[PDB]
């Protein structure tokens, strides 16, 4: 087509601009109706009746089938904030969005966009900066009450925020379990080493926290008890089954007579080999490898519990929780092969629980270090799915309040500031990335927006009067307390959301502000494309 | 991508000329590593003037 | 001194079509240099032709001595000096013995390793045994596996790999070298001997370097231009101008060219027809008419 | 020539024909060699060694001075043909070998032991021969006693 | 991809449509030999596809 | 795209390049001494300089993620049960030959990691290695008894590169496996890169050799591939440097130069040739122009401007993106190697020269 | 008779249709003319000069060479 020869499409100045806003806004307008305390989840069908009820931005644009590239890099940079920071998923897609169309707007005014990239990353800095030095809140200050309001904050929006009260309180607890310090003494919180268990039945206020850890497993065989006392929790790597030999290892018989020696020994070395780890008084034995019938037979007769097929991070956390150690083999360094007592994890209980008709194990109690485990009961699977969602991102949040000290204003309150403080700083700063900055001060506003739209309420007076508030904290020294000032979605009016126990961390912010510039950089940045037809 | 040599690889040109360009952004970025899109510009612009 | 000119004036008529007639100088020069370093062999392989991307094509070259793209061990040394050069075609990678039905059967694991040992040991038994030698460098033909290219580093021997027949044949012409299979007999086995042997730096690979060789009787030429068609017709150019000017080594008679052979035997054939009675003039005719049009094409 | 460093030219050539590989003897019925202990490693190394030598010293006791081969041979007994003053060419077909044997009066000798000097062939010349810018070669063997066999060469 | 007849456990036979099979080893990894194709069948050293060997890199038999 | 972070990575670059060759020596620079690695997630801003050496596998070991005063081995065969060359088989006729082998299997290993461990290495790179086993489960839990850090699949290509950073020699027999092959390390740990991987560096090492790794981290996977292209592109300005000391000014002031000079020149060559290097020179007028264009100003009276300029006497004037016009180049620090000049017009003109020969086209 | 589908092309047959039904002569020339002015136009372009002042620049050169051809016009009987 045409002298160029090249066997594909081309789009080339405003078009291509025009596209690539347009994927991005469709992305953003996808998850807007799923921000703020009142906004609503979403059903995603798979194509053969599997059904998704989510709230999570995350969740939504990973399921989503996405085709335009510039909507693929929003989708990919929803993901990049789940995994890095775990909370504002939503948040960090919306902004992103706005600074595009803005930066876009800019564009087709004969701004170049060399000027407007420039703004935006000053913007982006002094933003990060004005947020580091005069919106954040010490976590000493409050105490363990700012860890449950930041918990009860990530609840909100989700099908657990009405049940924030007790989730807050079980949140908090289990990430205080899982506490744990390194060298250089910095304490460290290891979420995901909370085991999450989903089962339908009871209502919602009916779910566990477990002061040990719950096993997604039940016993080999029937004749095992189901629960012993004091237990001496034994942990393999190894399957307990009949001896074979491996492949460059052959038997050949010559002589008839040696037959039914070898067979027997076939037997004899996994007889052996239970024989010397029962003989250490362990009572529950936990492996990831399989287990026949003629070992589980050992177990029922020695009185003891075996668990098979056990999941190898479940055993590393019952071996880091119980002090077991994990033994792919037995060998010691003489040679021989043998099994003391001090690879023995100990436990206060161990119990095969019923949990509507289905059974799990209880391992409470572990001693030399404290664990946690929560079951999710719901009506049904799709609940307990976005409830193990929504208890991540709360645990997600705890971790991160926890470990930098430091908490801002949730409702909307950091975005007025930042844009009064930033339009208000713009007239310092070159000609044209005077108005790069305005606009991304502008872009910053579409959060309150946002929510109290989907509150059904008036947005432009009540951002009107967030801005005016925040506006007289930044130009009068002595109204300073007024940065807190938030939105009150309940009723629609500005409200000091520091003292109304609306946190979140100041990660959540700072990411979100960085990874969603240097997206809108990224996409701003292109200015032709050339789609090449497929081979086929 | 703003580099030349990778704008020139990754769309498949089919005329025989246009390939040439191809391989001589490939070599100035073998020999110097910059340059790659000043070079082809370069060789379009003595070719427009070999035209008159 | 006259069979030189006359060397130069070939390659220059041969050169004058192709592309290279930009630098047909330089160009002459160069395989004329190529094809007298052969000492009357009319091996063509043993000219070897590389192409490197980048670079004016005046900056195309003959090396003085000759150049390998292949790589040297891990261990081993980079750069050598008087190096004394030792070609083999041996296994070095675990050589099983040619016995295809023999077979491991032992009782214990134990055996199993001492057979493993003793695998072991007749390796560094055969580098002890290339190693006595007296060498420098060691070019195999075939693959060397870790453990030899592990001796020859603590040996401070260079064990270039993978070096094909032709690249063992041209270190062997370039060289003095003897391709080697086995090494019970030290002494009858002749070494290849060069002055310096390098890495070096062409546009963004990096080739070994064989300066100062013995007898030379092999060329590398080095063709470096501005796209990929512009190497590919230089090196039929160089291969078309080589393969003359080993021609007329083989036989010195020439003949002017420019159109004048084509008159003198069309004249010839011309003259004949004259003294022709019958058609056969006529066909005598066409057939001068037809040796008078090569070089009308070629005015035209 | 197997090797390329052999001489390209041999004159009052006394050729061996031979139908056997210069390889390690292999039985035809399915075989097994257990190899039990380090000594019988280091007997069979041996044995491979000793047999590619007393393959080329058997060549070489004839007085001949060219092998020719039809199954081909390995690195270890090219070297030593050429080590040992001997050009060989490989992979000669059969029709080939036949007609070098009636052309040069030599007999075709299946393996080594069996090979005398009463079995050697005789050639005036037997040379290599190019074909210019081609890097094909190709073999001539002429001059031969009583040759009853010709070749036509176009 | 046409024949991919996995050898001698030390070799890969591999060749398509391309015309020229390539001789590969497990272990290194390199290509050892490309011989200037559909079947790669081996000895019942050297395999036939014409036949080729190992220790000379040429056709040896040609039918 | 990284124009921004320019103020990071240039330095960056530099000091890369600086690192891997000897400045009163070096005529040319192996590229392949700087490796680059793409770690995903962060913003360009996260990008680092390692000293030592960078590696993406994971460490086989469980709780021992961190060493210091290592002392880095290559292993280079299998630390499994033992496995001749040949076709090998274990023929058992006796039940005690059963517990038998399975003993000298375990004593076989055990020797193995002891031996290793005599050493006194406590960091171990595996070869990566098929058709057998490298790291048995016996090995590894041998090595985790004795507290060696375990690293398998190492690839065969990076031998080389890891030989060449931390100073190791390659060991391939057990025999031979000594002290003086180790490399030394100040730390060796396994750092994690806030939920989006883990690598594993090792830094500060007795002996440095000549080899450097630059960590790349973007926020998505395009901006990366093109902050990898940047920074190869700066690698290789700097390289062009090395090779010919000899620096020009930027901002289309060469070309402005070149076509007045060209027209000068053009203007003494009078016969039909003198159109065709006119034609040259307005044609390397074409740059400057496309310069003054992108900016946003007026190409006509822009590149009038620097022209009038460039004949007035001074060259090196040309377009000023920042002030929005014609300046003194230099005073924006806009310099370019000559190599790169040098070598455009001379491939361009090749490639012309070659086009201009051809005048037919034969389909196949 | 040409059978053109591009609209410039018809705009030229209308074009040297124009000069035949005025003149009479001239057919070939008009035609050459606007081609030559459009091959400059494009270079011109590419320079980077906005097309109407283009145009207005033709407008000026035509008019001073028709009043160039007024002056060396010479009269017949
Ligand atoms: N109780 C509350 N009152 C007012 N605003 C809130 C409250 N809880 C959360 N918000 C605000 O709602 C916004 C949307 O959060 P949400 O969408 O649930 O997080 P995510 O973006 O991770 O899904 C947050 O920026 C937060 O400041
Ligand atoms: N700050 C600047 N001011 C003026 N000219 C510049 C500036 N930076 C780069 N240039 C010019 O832009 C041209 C193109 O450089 P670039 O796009 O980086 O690589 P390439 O030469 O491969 O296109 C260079 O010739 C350089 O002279
Ligand atoms: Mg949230
Ligand atoms: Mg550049
Ligand atoms: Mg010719
Ligand atoms: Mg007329």
């Amino acid at each position: 087509e045409g002298p160029l020869s090249v066997f594909g499409d081309r789009s080339t100045g405003e078009t291509i601009r025009s596209q690539n806003v347009m994927a991005a806004a469709s992305i953003a307008n996808i998850v807007k109706s799923s921000l703020g305390p009142v906004g609503l989840d979403k059903m995603l069908v798979d194509d053969i009746g599997d059904v998704t009820i989510t709230n999570d931005g995350a969740t939504i644009l990973k399921l989503l089938e996405v085709e335009h590239p510039a909507a693929k890099v929003l989708c990919e940079l929803a993901d990049l904030q789940d995994k890095e920071v775990g909370d504002g998923t939503t948040s960090v897609v919306i902004i992103a969005a706005e600074l595009l169309k803005n930066a876009d707007e800019l564009v087709k005014q004969k701004i170049h966009p060399t000027s407007v990239i420039s703004g935006y990353r000053l913007a982006c800095k002094e933003a990060v900066r004005y947020i580091n030095e005069n919106l954040i809140v010490n976590t000493d200050e409050l105490g363990r009450d700012c860890l449950i309001n930041a918990a009860k904050t990530s609840m909100s929006s989700k099908i657990i925020g009405i049940n924030g009260d007790f989730f807050a309180n079980m949140v908090v607890d289990a990430v205080l379990a899982i506490k744990y310090t390194d060298i250089r003494g910095q304490p460290r919180y290891p979420v995901n080493s909370v085991n999450i268990l989903k089962a339908h039945g009871r209502s919602q206020m009916e779910s566990m926290l477990i002061s040990g850890y719950a096993l997604n497993c039940v016993v080999g065989s029937q004749g095992m008890p189901k629960r012993i006392v004091n237990a001496k929790i034994a942990c393999l790597d190894f399957s307990l089954q009949k001896t074979k030999m491996k492949l460059g290892v052959q038997v050949v018989i010559t002589d008839p007579e040696k037959l039914d020696q070898i067979r027997q020994r076939e037997s004899d070395i996994t007889k052996e080999r239970i024989q010397k780890i029962l003989a250490t008084g362990a009572n529950v034995i936990l492996t990831t490898g399989g287990i026949d019938d003629m070992c589980l037979k050992y177990f029922v007769e020695a009185g003891a519990m075996a668990v098979r097929r056990v999941l190898k991070r479940d055993l590393k956390r019952i071996a880091k929780a119980s002090g077991a150690t994990i033994l792919s083999t037995l060998a010691n360094l003489e040679g021989e092969e043998t099994f003391e007592a001090a690879m023995l994890g100990q436990a206060e209980e161990v119990v095969q629980e019923r949990i509507c008709d289905d059974e799990l194990i209880l391992i409470k109690n572990t001693k030399a270090r404290t664990s946690a485990s929560i079951i999710l009961r719901g009506a049904n699977d799709f609940m307990c799915d976005e409830m193990e969602r929504s208890l991540h991102d709360a645990l997600c949040v705890v971790k991160r309040v926890l470990e930098s000290k430091s908490v801002v204003p949730g409702g909307g309150a950091v975005e007025a500031a930042l844009s009064i403080y930033l339009e208000n700083y713009a007239t310092s700063m070159g000609s044209r990335e005077q108005l790069a900055i305005a606009e991304f001060a502008r872009s910053l506003l579409v959060i309150p927006n946002t929510l109290a739209v989907n509150a059904a309420q008036d947005s432009t007076d009540l951002v009107a009067k967030l801005r005016a508030f925040h506006n007289e904290a930044q130009v009068n020294p002595e109204r300073k307390n007024l940065k807190w000032i938030g939105l009150d979605l309940s009723n629609g009016k500005p409200r000091d959301n520091k003292q109304a126990g609306v946190f979140e961390p100041t990660i959540v912010k700072v990411k979100s502000l960085k990874f969603a510039t240097e997206a809108a950089i990224t996409i701003l940045r292109i200015d032709d494309l050339i789609k090449l037809h497929p081979e086929s | 991508t703003n580099d030349g040599a990778t704008i020139l690889k990754q769309m498949q040109v089919l005329h025989p000329a246009a390939r040439m360009l191809v391989e001589l952004s490939k070599a100035q970025d073998i020999e110097a590593g910059d340059g790659t899109t000043s070079v082809v510009i370069i060789a379009g612009s003595l070719l427009d003037s070999c035209t008159k | 001194v006259k069979f030189r000119q006359d060397l130069m004036n070939i390659a220059g008529t041969t050169l004058s079509s192709k592309l290279l007639t930009h630098h047909k100088d330089h160009f002459t020069k160069l395989a004329v240099e190529a094809v007298l370093r052969l000492k009357g062999s009319g091996n063509l392989e043993a000219i070897h032709i590389i192409k490197k991307l980048g670079g004016s094509l005046a900056d195309s070259y003959l090396d003085e001595g000759f150049l390998l793209d292949k790589k040297i061990g891990v261990n081993q040394p980079k750069r050598i000096e008087n190096a004394k050069i030792l070609i083999a075609n041996t296994g070095m990678d675990t050589d099983k013995i040619k016995i295809f039905g023999s077979r491991v059967r032992v009782d214990s694991t134990a055996k199993v390793a001492e057979i493993e040992h003793a695998e072991k040991e007749k390796m560094k038994e055969k580098v002890e045994r290339i190693l006595k030698h007296g060498i420098n460098c060691f070019i195999n033909r075939q693959l060397i596996y870790n453990y030899p290219e592990q001796l020859f580093g603590a040996a401070g021997v260079m064990a270039i790999e993978h070096a094909d027949f032709a690249g063992v044949e041209r270190l062997a012409l370039v060289t003095g070298g003897e391709i080697a299979s086995t090494f019970d007999h030290p002494e009858l086995v002749k070494l290849g001997s060069c002055k310096l042997i390098e890495e070096v730096m062409i546009g963004e690979d990096k080739l070994i370097h064989f300066s100062g060789v013995a007898l030379g009787e092999a060329c590398t030429i080095v063709l470096r231009g501005a796209t990929q068609q512009i190497l590919d017709e230089a090196e039929r150019s160089l291969h078309d101008a080589l393969c003359v000017l080993a021609q007329t080594v083989k036989d010195s008679r020439t003949v002017y060219g420019g159109g004048c052979s084509e008159m003198l035997m069309a004249h010839a054939v011309t003259q004949l027809a004259n003294r022709t009675p019958g058609k056969e003039a006529v066909a005598m005719e066409s057939y001068a008419k037809a040796l008078r049009m090569l070089p009308t094409i070629i005015a035209d | 020539f197997s090797h390329p460093q052999m001489p390209k030219k041999v004159e009052d050539a006394k050729i061996a024909i031979l139908t056997c590989p210069f390889e390690p003897p292999k039985p035809k019925t399915k075989h097994k060699l257990d190899v039990t202990s380090v000594e019988d490693y280091k007997a069979l190394q041996k044995y491979e060694k000793e047999k590619f030598e007393e393959m080329i010293q058997q060549i070489k006791e004839t007085g001949a001075n060219l092998a020719i081969c039809q199954w081909g041979f390995d690195d270890e007994a090219n070297h030593l043909l050429l080590q040992n003053n001997l050009p060989a060419v490989r992979w000669v077909g059969g029709p080939e070998i036949e007609l070098i044997a009636i052309a040069t009066g030599g007999r075709i000798v299946p393996r080594f032991s069996e090979l005398t000097a009463e079995k050697l062939g005789f050639a005036g010349l037997v040379q290599e021969i190019s074909f210019g810018t081609t890097k094909d070669k190709m073999l001539v063997i002429e001059q031969c006693k009583n040759s009853r066999a010709v070749t036509i060469f176009i | 991809l046409s024949a991919c007849s996995f050898t001698s456990d030390m070799q890969i036979l591999t060749a398509s449509g391309d015309g020229t099979c390539a001789l590969w080893d497990v272990e290194s990894g390199q290509l050892l030999q490309s011989f200037h194709v559909l079947c790669l069948d081996l000895a019942p050293n050297t395999f036939v596809s014409m036949v080729w060997d190992m220790r000379s890199g040429q056709c040896v038999q040609a039918f | 795209v990284v124009s921004q972070y320019s103020s990071l990575l240039s330095p960056m670059s530099v000091n890369a390049v600086m690192k891997v060759i000897d400045p009163a020596t070096a005529t040319s620079v192996d590229l392949r001494d700087i490796k680059i690695v793409k770690k995903l997630g962060g913003t360009i801003d996260d990008c680092e300089l390692v000293e030592g050496l960078v590696l993406t596998q994971k460490v086989s070991n469980s709780g021992i993620t961190r060493v210091e005063k290592a002392k880095i081995g290559l292993i280079q065969f299998c630390l499994s049960a033992p496995k001749t060359d040949m076709d090998n088989q274990i023929v058992v006729s006796d039940y005690a030959q059963m517990d038998r082998v399975l003993r000298e299997e375990r004593a076989y290993i055990l020797n193995l990691v002891k031996q290793i461990k005599k050493t006194g290495c406590n960091v171990l790179l595996i070869q990566k290695s098929i058709l057998r086993d490298a790291l048995s489960d016996l090995a590894l839990h041998f090595l985790n008894k004795m507290k060696i850090m375990v690293i398998k699949d190492i690839e065969r290509e990076d031998i080389e590169f890891i030989c060449k950073t931390i100073g190791t020699k390659p060991v391939a027999h057990i025999d031979q496996f000594t002290a003086d092959m180790l490399g030394s390390a100040e730390l060796a740990e396994e750092v994690n890169l806030n939920g989006s991987g883990k690598l594993l560096k090792i830094t500060g090492c007795a002996s440095p050799g000549k080899t450097v790794t630059i960590v790349v981290r973007g926020s998505n996977k395009l901006v990366i591939e093109e902050a990898e292209r940047s920074i190869h592109d700066a690698l290789c300005v700097i390289r062009c440097l090395v090779k010919k000391r000899a620096l020009i000014a930027g901002g289309g002031a060469p070309e402005i130069e070149l076509a007045l000079r060209l027209t000068e020149y053009s203007r003494t060559l009078s016969g039909m040739e003198s159109y065709c290097v006119r034609a040259f020179a307005d044609a390397m007028e074409v740059i400057p122009s496309t310069l003054a264009e992108n900016a946003g100003l007026n190409p006509i009276s822009t590149v009038t401007e620097l022209r009038n300029r460039h004949a007035q006497g001074e060259k090196t004037a040309g377009i000023n993106v920042r002030k929005g016009g014609i300046s003194n180049i230099l005073e924006e620090l806009v310099v370019q190697p000559l190599l790169v000049s040098v070598s455009a017009l001379t491939l361009a003109t090749e490639t012309v020269r070659s086009i201009l020969k051809i005048d037919d086209v034969v389909n196949t | 008779m040409m059978d053109v589908d591009h609209q410039i092309a018809k705009l030229m047959v209308e074009l040297s249709k124009s000069q035949d039904d005025e003149i009479g002569d001239g057919t070939t020339g008009v035609v050459v003319l606007a081609g030559a002015l459009l091959e400059e136009a494009e270079q011109l372009l590419d320079r980077g000069i906005h097309p109407i002042r283009i145009a207005d620049g033709y407008e000026q050169a035509a008019r001073v060479a028709i009043e160039h051809l007024d002056k060396i016009s010479d009269s017949v009987l």
